[PDB]
RNA sequence: UAUUCCUCAAUGACCGAUAGCGUACAAGUACCGUGAGGGAAAGGUGAAAAGAACCCUAUGACGGGAGUGCAAUAGAGAACCUGAGAUCCGAUGCGAACAAUCAGUCGAAGGAGUAGUCAAGCGCACUCACUCUAACGGCGUACCUUUUGCAUGAUGGGUCAGC
């Protein structure tokens, strides 16, 4: 949900892996997880703006 | 080295290292290389810091430390270089006096 | 002698008229002591029998420190050599040495400042 | 996975220290029944019930 | 700053005098180092190791 | 004359960590405030350590001559017991080993000085200044009486 | 799962019982044993 | 001349509770195995039980008093002489949430606690006094084994006690 990754296949033996990230990086060398790396946690409640939005109405009785 | 006298070596020693004579004896044996090692070691430093107070006292008055020295060993002034750097610190017109000699003894270069 | 006052004001010999580890002390009783008590006669020594026990010198200080030196099995001129440490010592407790020059006043001249002016 | 080391006791320490339990607040003593308690919560009903 | 001029000096002591500099627009840069002298750093992002 | 009175209670069946994590919320509290605060503790060894200080409390009023009204929880401290060894099963035929644990507690009573007294009346004034945890403990809630009312005309 | 052991007593008797073990001289002599090492069971 | 299923008497630079028989204690027991067979652990209150009447608080005394006793942490119910260590919870002093690394070592600001000595006037300065802590600086990649060579990302060890 959080990055839209692919996941795993419904079948064809897959074992417990169906929503999961798969490979977080690469073996020693840089033997670390790179900053940024995409997991699960919190998703929204965060600030966002949209751009040029178009007024299309101004009601200014009732300040619509 | 009994287990006795090496829990009294490692006394404040921190974690199991106090304590458990497996860990301790490992520790207090490189407590003990490390003590024999600066034994020498502070010798050295020593005679480090009283050449830096030395050579802030004499450049205060111009002269560089190698100059000083020199000018000292010419005049057969045989003051070393602890009682130099304490001279230096507690009595510095004494220094000053010592510096002005050793300046016309070797002015060097420049 | 701590501003030419002794500090060592009693010696104390602890020995066993029938133990073998006893022998030195013995001989140094009988040989060095009437030698070590004439030449200080600002010290006391006492001699204490103290059967079935190894033999000791204890110096008792100025300081109210008590040194105990055992001797046993040791020749005569070895417990001599005891005696004769804890007669010049000044009763102080066995520490490492800070410092090799004690002063109360480090400056004759005043101590180099950033104020200080030539 | 197991741990690669025995945990200190000052490593343990530092993980059992928010877990120390905090005193409470705020506490009601009932003047006819005796009953500590927290706000909100029954005890006794006034009397002519 | 290291109060390595002063005759009382401490390696262990922050004893350092206070240090004005004046006129840092004004300091001399030979060669062409105004133009080949760089700093980096890496902000801990793999890839923006910045100049 | 006596300064320090304690009371022990042994064979607690219970693990020396759960009751410790009870006993240290009331150490450096007056014993009235302490039993309180257990009272509203929802934990197994709360009761064990109201136990254990009311048993305190009355030994210090009754054996060695202390005012009951007056005491402070000096030391509140938890000692193992004997433990008791069964063997665990795990699948595959491998075992483990399970303990049912004792424990030991011992609480210390002893009278409030008079400056700790003037402490305390200088705590309950009213300032919004952060407390220690000591004077946290020395004053640790605020303590309401209420009366039962009928027929309160409101709702 | 079915395990190794499934008891019947007469089974039991007719091939660790007294006079099984009396039937044959190997028996005997695990009897003899037996009683050499001090067991309180001395057959099955 | 051989041997000891056995008896009686005696001896030991033999062992002393992880030792000595597998068993100092109801052991070829408990326990394990279908069976042949394998096979433990576990000694000590006190001189004498005088083994704690009675009181207080807990559901309940093993607690706190009282009393017994030379001594009560000498207060136990197959176990209480002595009572170490690892290990767990507290008390006091100092350090400790802007600074990284075999955790020490050599220097060391400061903080805290505490003694004594005596010529002269009953103070005060002396004992680098002593003890604990250690901001900060310099230096410092465990040990064993095996190797040409190991901080090695080679081996071995969770720790302690006994062997
Ligand atoms: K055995
Ligand atoms: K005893
Ligand atoms: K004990
Ligand atoms: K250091
Ligand atoms: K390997
Ligand atoms: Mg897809
Ligand atoms: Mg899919
Ligand atoms: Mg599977
Ligand atoms: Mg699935
Ligand atoms: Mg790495
Ligand atoms: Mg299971
Ligand atoms: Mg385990
Ligand atoms: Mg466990
Ligand atoms: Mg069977
Ligand atoms: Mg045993
Ligand atoms: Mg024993
Ligand atoms: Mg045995
Ligand atoms: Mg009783
Ligand atoms: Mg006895
Ligand atoms: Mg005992
Ligand atoms: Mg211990
Ligand atoms: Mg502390
Ligand atoms: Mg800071
Ligand atoms: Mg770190
Ligand atoms: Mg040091
Ligand atoms: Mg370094
Ligand atoms: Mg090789
Ligand atoms: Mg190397
Ligand atoms: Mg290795
Ligand atoms: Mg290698
Ligand atoms: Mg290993
Ligand atoms: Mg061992
Ligand atoms: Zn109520």
């Amino acid at each position: 949900k959080r990055w839209k990754f692919k996941g795993g296949p419904a079948s064809h033996g897959c074992s417990k892996a169906h929503r999961k990230g798969g490979s977080t990086g690469q073996r020693d060398d840089p033997g670390k997880v790179f900053k940024g790396r995409k997991m699960p946690g919190h998703m929204g409640a965060a600030q966002r703006t949209v751009k040029n939005v178009w007024v299309y109405k101004i009601d200014p009785a009732r300040n619509l | 080295m009994n287990k006795k006298e090496i829990f009294k070596l490692a006394k404040g020693f921190r974690g199991r290292a106090k304590n458990c004579i497996r860990i301790a004896r490992e520790r207090v044996e490189k407590a003990l290389q490390y003590s024999y090692r600066d034994r020498r070691n502070k010798k050295r430093e020593m005679r480090g810091l009283w050449i830096e107070r030395i050579n802030a006292g004499s450049r205060q008055h111009g002269v560089n430390y190698g100059n000083f020295i020199h000018g000292l060993m010419k005049e057969n002034i045989q003051l070393n270089r602890k009682v130099l750097s304490e001279l230096s610190m507690h009595e510095p017109y004494s220094f000053k006096a010592l510096v002005d000699v050793s300046r016309n003894s070797f002015p060097g270069n420049k | 002698a701590l501003r030419g006052v002794w500090q060592l004001q009693k010696l104390v010999v602890s020995y066993c008229n029938w133990g073998g580890s006893s022998r030195g002390i013995r001989a140094f009783m009988e040989s060095e002591l009437p030698a070590l008590i004439e030449k200080n006669p600002q010290l006391e020594v006492v001699t204490e029998l103290s059967r079935g026990q190894h033999p000791y010198l204890k110096g008792i200080y100025r300081n109210r420190n008590e040194r105990v030196v055992c001797v046993k099995n040791m020749d005569p001129d070895q417990v001599l050599l005891n005696a004769t440490r804890l007669r010049n010592s000044l009763g102080r407790k066995v520490v490492k040495l800070r410092t090799r020059h004690v002063t109360k006043h480090p400056s004759v001249q005043g101590t180099w400042t950033t104020a200080v002016k030539f | 996975a197991v741990p690669k080391k025995k945990v200190s006791k000052h490593k343990r320490g530092i993980r059992n220290g928010p877990k120390a339990l905090k005193p409470v607040p705020v506490i009601i003593r009932c003047r006819s029944c005796g009953r500590v308690k927290l706000p909100h919560f029954f005890c006794c009903s006034g009397e002519r019930g | 700053l290291q109060a390595k001029d002063k005759p009382t000096y401490c390696p262990n002591r922050d004893d350092g005098d206070i240090c004005i500099v004046l006129n840092a627009k004004d300091i001399g840069i030979t060669g062409r180092k105004l133009t080949d002298k760089f700093y980096r750093w890496h902000t801990g992002y793999v890839g923006h190791l910045k100049e | 004359k006596r300064k320090k009175v304690q009371a022990v209670l042994k064979a607690i069946k219970q693990s020396p960590k759960k009751v410790n994590l009870v006993a240290a919320l009331v150490r450096g509290m007056r014993v009235e405030d302490a039993l309180m605060q257990l009272q509203v503790t929802v934990k197994r060894a709360s009761h064990t350590v109201y136990r254990v200080i009311h048993a305190a409390r009355a030994n210090a009023s009754h054996n060695h001559g202390l005012d009951p009204d007056r005491l402070i929880i000096a030391e509140a401290f938890v000692g193992k017991g004997l433990f008791k060894k069964r063997i665990s099963i795990h699948g595959k035929g491998k075992c483990g080993l399970m303990i049912r644990p004792e424990c030991r507690l011992t609480v210390i009573v002893r009278e409030t000085t008079p400056e700790e007294e003037a402490e305390i009346a200088r705590l309950k004034v009213h300032n919004f200044k952060k407390l220690t945890k000591r004077e946290r403990r020395l004053n640790p809630h605020k303590l309401i009486e209420t009366t039962p009312i009928w027929n309160r005309r409101g709702t | 799962p079915k395990r190794t052991f499934q008891p019947s007593t007469i089974r039991r008797k007719r091939n660790h019982g007294f006079f099984a073990r009396k039937a044959t001289k190997g028996g005997r002599r695990v009897i003899a044993r037996r009683i050499a090492k001090g067991r309180h069971r001395v057959t099955a």
